[PDB]
């Protein structure tokens, strides 16, 4: 539930390990700005919701060994960690994607950043205009280009029944 | 419960439209339009508005269709002048009202035909009709009318008389 | 990769499409209400030349006409095919062969957009006209979707109601003359046509969950499931087998039996007696 | 009404083939009769029911044609009985 952990201003080490956590929320741990460290080994969290982590600014060492991890960008947030709080290398090692595909059982650690380009990128500034006039601009321009090509196939057609009228 | 085909034609310039009206028929509009719109006939852009009370069936609205750009459908009264508005006969270059050639009563069909062309007559009395009369002496009635002018072009196809 | 999506940009594509539609609407009205208070003419020579073009009274309209209706079938057919993947993903246009014909396909129904908007009498209703609405909701997505590399199964529903400006197309190509028979046709294209943009409606509110609950109301429906929801459902049998759970689900259901229930009782003998 | 119930039996009883016949619903003929009529006369009661895509295919594109033919049947042959 929301809130359980709320009161518990000066928490270091939390254990959530061997347990059926099929996901966790980021209103689930609340604010724990004292909480050091964080244990999710042999878990059911398929991944780590956007969130989660920004809440817990003196998290140094985390435990995420025997989970299943679906690499994809739902856990973008969660490697950014790791590049910035590098593990042992014995628990690297453990660490392992596991959905079925390109990326079976793949370090999390050896995913880098363009790995992950195509996931949703924050919005732009540019783009949000570009895609707010892209419909309108295309409507006008395909209608420019009928017109034109109409104009031009009909004084063509004038000029030469004008011209060759007794021809 | 809407009118379909309730409209007002806009008028083109540099291009003539005649108001067809009367006994408007798949049978009869098709024969119409296969005279009007004839190769051999000199090439005139001329825009056909057609002007009747019953909307049209299937097979008609099929037969405008194919004569997309040539003709013009308005579903309306010749008697109503704001119908008569709405088809331009103001600006228009001649008004046709066709008959019903096989009729039960050949006298009250010359009777409605004299009804819409004195309507027409009423509203704009300029304009050109050409018109069907099935007896002699209606036609000599349809005469009788002030506007009813030959010189600048009225005429009245009786079709005993031709026949 | 693969899962390549984590979050939720519909609204770049709705937004595309709704401020097409209306700056469209904006334009007309303004001019209209500014013209209120304010040879043989070359836009009539080119309205002309459009609407003889719409029409299949040329040797070019009639190759038009019919490439009008193979490739409103084909769209149909890439939103069928294109129905299975999720409701939102990450495709590359240059390395996926189906992107780029619904691309062309796009890219030739908005030329002929631009064609019968020449040839339109009225401007005002034609903008409001349903094929009009589906030619606004349909390309800008698919344009937005090849610029930004991500496609979202939105809208895309709405290629169904391209079914219905089928009968129309016969008799313009002289085909369809007699008038049961533009009947049956007229009744068989709205009918399908309303059944399949009703069932990819559907399928696309209860795929993608209402949005006030964060979108966790997903029932999985596939298409053909939806599909034959609606047939259950318009038919008045009414199994319970399939229903629609989400709220939006449930408000088109609801708003959509007193439309529907009438137009499958009203259609369907119509349409036997007629075959018969 | 039996023919149509006959081949419900036979598409429920042996599973699409696209799923390696994995979607027996093993109804009996009684059943699918039963299914039929409740399905035609529109009460669709929902207790049993087509599950195989074969099934709810024939099902959709036999709803078109079977609820006009018994709401247009049963009251005629009732007239003709009274
Ligand atoms: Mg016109």
């Amino acid at each position: 539930a929301p809130g359980t952990f709320a009161p518990l201003r000066a928490l270091r080490n939390l254990s959530l390990a061997g347990n059926r956590l099929a996901r966790l929320e980021p209103a689930a741990l609340g604010a724990l700005p004292l909480l050091r460290s964080l244990s999710l080994q042999d878990n059911e969290l398929a991944a780590l919701a956007p969130g989660l982590l920004g809440r817990l600014p003196a998290l140094d060492a985390l435990h995420l060994r025997g989970n299943p991890w679906g690499c994809g960008c739902a856990l973008r947030p969660l490697c950014a960690w790791l590049r910035r709080h590098p593990l042992p290398a014995s628990e690297a090692e453990t660490v392992l994607c596991v959905w079925p595909g390109r990326l079976t059982l793949s370090p999390l650690t050896a995913f880098s950043d363009a790995a992950f380009s195509h996931c949703a990128q924050p919005l732009a500034l540019r783009d949000l205009a570009v895609v707010y006039t892209l419909g309108p601009a295309s409507f006008l321009v395909s209608l420019a280009s009928c017109l034109a090509l109409g104009s031009g196939l009909t004084a063509c057609r004038a000029r030469r029944r004008r011209l060759r009228t007794a021809a | 419960n809407r009118k379909k085909y309730g409209g007002s034609y806009s008028a083109v310039s540099g291009r003539k439209h005649i108001v067809v009206c009367g006994h408007i028929t798949l049978e009869s509009v098709s024969n119409f339009l296969k005279d009007f719109l004839h190769k051999d006939r000199d090439d005139v852009n001329v825009e056909i508005v057609f002007l009747h009370n019953i909307s049209p069936n299937l097979e008609l609205e099929a037969l405008f269709k194919r004569h997309f750009t040539q003709v013009e459908f308005y579903q309306g009264s010749v008697l109503n002048p704001h119908d008569l508005a709405r088809v331009k006969i103001e600006s228009a270059d001649a008004c046709l009202i066709l008959a019903n050639k096989y009729c039960a009563d050949p006298d009250a069909e010359d009777a409605s035909n004299i009804m819409r062309v004195i309507s027409i007559k009423n509203y704009h009395p300029k304009i050109r009709i050409i018109t069907q009369m099935l007896q002699y002496h209606n036609k000599a009635h349809l005469l009788n009318i002030p506007s009813w002018n030959w010189k600048e072009g009225d005429d009245a196809i009786c079709l005993a008389e031709l026949k | 990769p693969c899962d390549s999506r984590g979050q939720r940009m519909w609204w770049a594509f709705l937004a595309s499409s709704m401020v097409t539609f209306f700056g469209g609407l904006f334009i007309i009205l303004l001019w209209r209400t500014l013209k209120y208070l304010w040879e043989v003419g070359w836009m009539t020579s080119v309205k002309d030349w459009a609407g003889v073009m719409i029409s299949a009274q040329t040797l070019t309209g009639r190759v038009l006409v019919v490439l009008v209706f193979a490739l409103s079938i084909g769209a149909l057919v890439i939103y069928f095919i294109d129905s299975s993947n999720p409701i939102e993903s990450c495709q590359n246009f240059y390395k996926d062969f189906t992107l780029q014909i619904d691309m062309a396909f796009n890219v030739f129904f908005l030329l002929y957009f631009g064609l019968r908007f020449i040839a339109a009498n009225d401007k005002l209703w034609f903008w409001l006209e349903v094929n009009s609405v589906v030619d606004f909701f349909t390309v800008p997505p698919v344009f937005v979707s090849v610029y930004l590399n991500r496609s979202w199964l939105g809208l895309r529903f709405l290629r169904a109601l391209r079914l219905i400006q089928f009968s129309e197309i016969l008799q313009f190509l002289n085909i369809l003359k007699t008038s049961n028979s533009i009947k049956l046709v007229n009744l068989l294209s709205i009918f399908i046509s309303t059944w399949l943009t009703a069932a990819g409606f559907i399928h696309l509110v209860e795929n993608s969950g209402d949005p006030w609950e964060n979108f966790q109301n997903n029932q999985a429906l596939t298409y053909w499931e939806c599909v034959y929801l609606l047939m259950v459902t318009m038919s008045t049998v009414g199994y319970g087998d399939v229903y629609a759970k989400t709220t939006l689900g449930r408000l088109f259901m609801v708003f959509f039996i007193l439309g529907g229930l009438a137009m499958f009782a009203s259609y369907v003998p119509e349409i036997i007696e007629l075959i018969g």
